[PDB]
């Protein structure tokens, strides 16, 4: 029988590329 | 193909489906996004192809 | 029998939103 | 689910398929695009989900 054992102990790290300078508000501008 | 809806059993409007293969929405990324308007999502999303 | 007649004569017109000011090369700069 | 590849007839590696529903490419649009690099496409295209 397959019991519901706990999940794998992930070794987690943060991998992010922050969106900066609010350039989406200035699309198509000089 | 000479297909007119409801002309025949196989051309009934409830028996016709559409499949499309798309892998990009460059319009939303580049052209439509220079000014977001009321038709941004209907006109850009790949769901509407 | 179905023949291969010329396609519909559409009244085509140009609808474009031009990409301007080369903003794609400055994605993140202030 | 206790699924170990190749341990039963129904879980042979060539008999398993993957289906995913995605409707956005936000990373490609905004984050990954601030500096296009070697993993732009493999890391931003929905085909790789």
């Amino acid at each position: 029988k397959v019991l519901e054992l706990p999940a794998y102990g992930w070794a987690l790290k943060n991998y992010w590329l922050q969106y900066v300078n609010d350039w989406s508000l200035r699309k198509g501008d000089p | 193909a000479g297909v007119v809806p409801n002309r025949t059993s196989s051309t009934q409007k409830n028996r016709v489906g559409v499949w499309y293969g798309a892998t990009s929405n460059d319009w939303m990324e580049t052209n439509s996004a220079q000014n977001v308007d009321t038709y941004f999502i209907p006109g850009g999303n790949r769901a509407f192809i």
